[PDB]
């Protein structure tokens, strides 16, 4: 189940961002399909709660090539809520840059691009501080809500 | 700052060595092994990244080396070409990953470990005199010495006049002969006029075989 | 990938600037190059990583530069400790090393004092024969030895040994041992050792006859 994580990590600027994958001062695009050869690390798509996306092909068959074959892709469109709620996904590209995808913010009350449910809050997930180092001092709040019928328990990181 | 490795070993051809690697909180992402034959540069023996369980090896080593994890490295089907110093490296920060390996700069090296592939056993040396003669090549200087030949294993130590003669002495590094036995020569340049008046004695000591020899080197 | 260092040996005085060159056969893509030094009888120490970046603890006088196929290590001011062998390493693809570059103390050229030693009669009693040719106190380290037995160019039946650079006069010394069977040694008369060195206007040959 570990092969399903893309590992095209190209630390070209000598920043050491790949290290925390094994074990801070400087502090939209539509989620369709991304090529795994540009991804380094886990891909978290944000339904009301966070979910892990693994390397698959175009049909959706899971691949176990660490995201190296050019046919490897991430089907972010297939993870969308059918009821049409807010949606977004984040990941890290080969050179240590956090990438986001989601719906354009229709207003200040609407959601952001990544895990930004609010322009102030952020969905907590195991790799939040790796993709977003500046949110370390954010406060966590436990959240319960019904979206499209499903219950969703998750934590949000706000100022 | 040097990691602890297993002690030096001597193994027969076709045998198998197992060298260890001991961490000193400690952070590292893979286990590397770099080797260096006597009088050569650095060679990369395989790597092994524990978090992913994958491993790479070189073409020459692919058929007889594995690396696992304290980390370990094993060579099989040993030949004389595998006589080398073997270092383990546990680097800290990966720079280039490409599924399912990560390449970085070697960071925390071990002290090293000598591995000698020789079917020979312990044997004391034979000390022969490299005698001076009427061959003063530059300013009436004369060269004499001792040939410390056919000894195993390393090391052998030699002095002159029980330490009283250190100036002008050149004790060359040992050389492994085609027979698997080592050979070494210690020389010293002396004034030509002192060949018949001063006595020169080389003091050979091969502690493994417990062989001490004092050979007076004379002209003619 | 192949890494070729240049030059093989670099000869400078304490205080001068050293610039070592590492040239890759193929482009190193995103530059993943490292520099190491190895003192005589010691483990390698990481000096430079990722082309330009300096390793922690490494003094400021060490500097790395380059991209693509040609890389460079620079020691701005040579201290006595820095005289050692330096290796460049590529970790962009499969890890590879280049051959080292020796950095020794520069001095006036000294031609070697050459001596040839026949085998001792005690060794001939033991049944083997070793002929020894000595190159004493020369600079630079580059020297060539050619054995000649009855004008026959010997090839493959000898081994060499070189001392480390002497701490006081900065010269090198070399010994070349010619291995002959006792039977073959008796068959031939003249045993020569021709020596080629930068400090010699013409090659010098030391020789002896059995007797
Ligand atoms: C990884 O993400 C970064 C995010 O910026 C990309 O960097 C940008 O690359 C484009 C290339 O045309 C430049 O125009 C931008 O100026 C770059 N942005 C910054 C902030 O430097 C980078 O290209 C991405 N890597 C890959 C392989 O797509
Ligand atoms: C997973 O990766 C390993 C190492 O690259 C490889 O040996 C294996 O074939 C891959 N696939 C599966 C299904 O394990
Ligand atoms: C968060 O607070 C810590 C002190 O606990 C500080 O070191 C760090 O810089 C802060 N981060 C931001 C983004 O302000
Ligand atoms: C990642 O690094 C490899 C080797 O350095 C290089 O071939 C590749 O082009 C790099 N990735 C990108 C997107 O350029």
């Amino acid at each position: 189940h570990i092969n399903r994580t893309a590992l095209n990590c190209n630390d070209s600027l000598q920043t050491g961002f790949i290290t925390s994958l094994f074990y801070s001062s400087g502090c939209p695009r539509p989620c369709d399909v991304v090529s795994a050869r540009t991804v380094c690390g886990p891909v978290y798509c944000f339904t009301p709660s966070p979910v892990v996306v693994g390397t698959t092909d175009k049909l959706g068959i899971p691949t176990y090539n660490w995201g190296e074959n050019e046919t490897d892709v991430f089907m972010l469109e297939s993870l969308r809520p059918p009821t049409g709620g807010w949606f977004g996904c984040t990941w890290m590209n080969s050179t240590g840059f956090t990438k986001t995808c989601g719906a354009p913010p229709g207003g200040p009350t609407d959601g952001g691009s990544g895990p930004w449910i609010t322009p102030r809050c952020l969905v907590d997930y195991p790799y939040r501080l790796w993709h977003y180092p500046c949110t370390v001092n954010f406060t966590l709040h436990k959240v319960r809500m019904f979206v499209g019928g499903i219950e969703h328990r998750f934590d949000a990181a706000c100022n | 700052q040097l990691l602890e490795q297993s002690g030096a070993e001597v193994k027969t051809p076709g045998s198998s060595v197992r060298v260890s690697c001991r961490p000193p909180n400690f952070n590292s992402y893979s286990i590397n092994w770099v080797r260096q034959a006597p009088g050569h540069g650095l060679e990369w023996v395989g790597t092994f990244i524990p978090m992913f369980g994958t491993s790479k090896y070189a073409q020459k080593f692919q058929g007889r080396v594995t690396i696992t994890a304290t980390a370990y490295m094993d060579l099989n089907s040993l030949r004389s070409d595998d006589t080398a110093f073997y270092y383990c490296v546990r680097p800290e920060t990966p720079r280039y990953c490409s599924g399912g390996f990560c390449y970085g700069e070697f960071d925390n090296w071990g002290q090293g470990t000598l591995v000698t592939v020789s079917s020979a056993s312990t044997k004391g040396p034979s000390v022969f005199p490299l005698a001076p003669s009427s061959k003063s090549t530059s300013g009436g200087t004369a060269a004499l010495g001792c040939l410390v030949k056919d000894y195993f294993p390393e090391p052998v130590t030699v002095s002159w006049n029980s330490g009283a003669l250190t100036s002008g002495v050149h004790t060359f590094p040992a050389v492994l002969q085609s027979s698997g036995l080592y050979s070494l020569s210690s020389v010293v340049t002396v004034p030509s006029s002192s060949l018949g008046t001063q006595t020169y004695i080389c003091n050979v000591n091969h502690k493994p075989s417990n062989t001490k020899v004092d050979k007076k080197v004379e002209p003619k | 990938l192949t890494l070729t260092q240049s030059p093989g040996t670099l000869s400078l005085s304490p205080g001068k600037r050293a610039t070592l060159s590492c040239r890759a056969s193929q482009s190193v893509s995103g530059s993943y190059l490292a520099w190491y030094q190895q003192k005589p009888g010691q483990a390698p120490r990481l000096l430079i990583y990722g082309a330009s970046n300096r390793a922690t603890g490494i003094p400021h006088r060490f500097s790395g530069s380059g991209s693509g196929t040609d890389f460079t290590l620079t020691i701005s001011r040579l201290e006595p400790e820095d005289f050692a062998v330096y290796y460049c390493q590529q970790y962009g693809s499969s890890p590879t090393f280049g051959q080292g570059t020796r950095v020794d103390i520069k001095r006036t050229v000294a031609a070697p004092s050459v001596f040839i030693f026949p085998p001792s009669d005690e060794q001939l009693k033991s049944g083997t024969a070793s002929v020894v040719c000595l190159l004493n106190n020369f600079y630079p380290r580059e020297a060539k030895v050619q054995w000649k037995v009855d004008n026959a160019l010997q090839s493959g039946n000898s081994q060499e040994s070189v001392t480390e650079q002497d701490s006081k006069d900065s010269t090198y010394s070399l010994s070349s041992t010619l291995t002959l069977s006792k039977a073959d040694y008796e068959k031939h008369k003249v045993y020569a050792c021709e020596v080629t060195h930068q400090g010699l206007s013409s090659p010098v040959t030391k020789s002896f006859n059995r007797g």
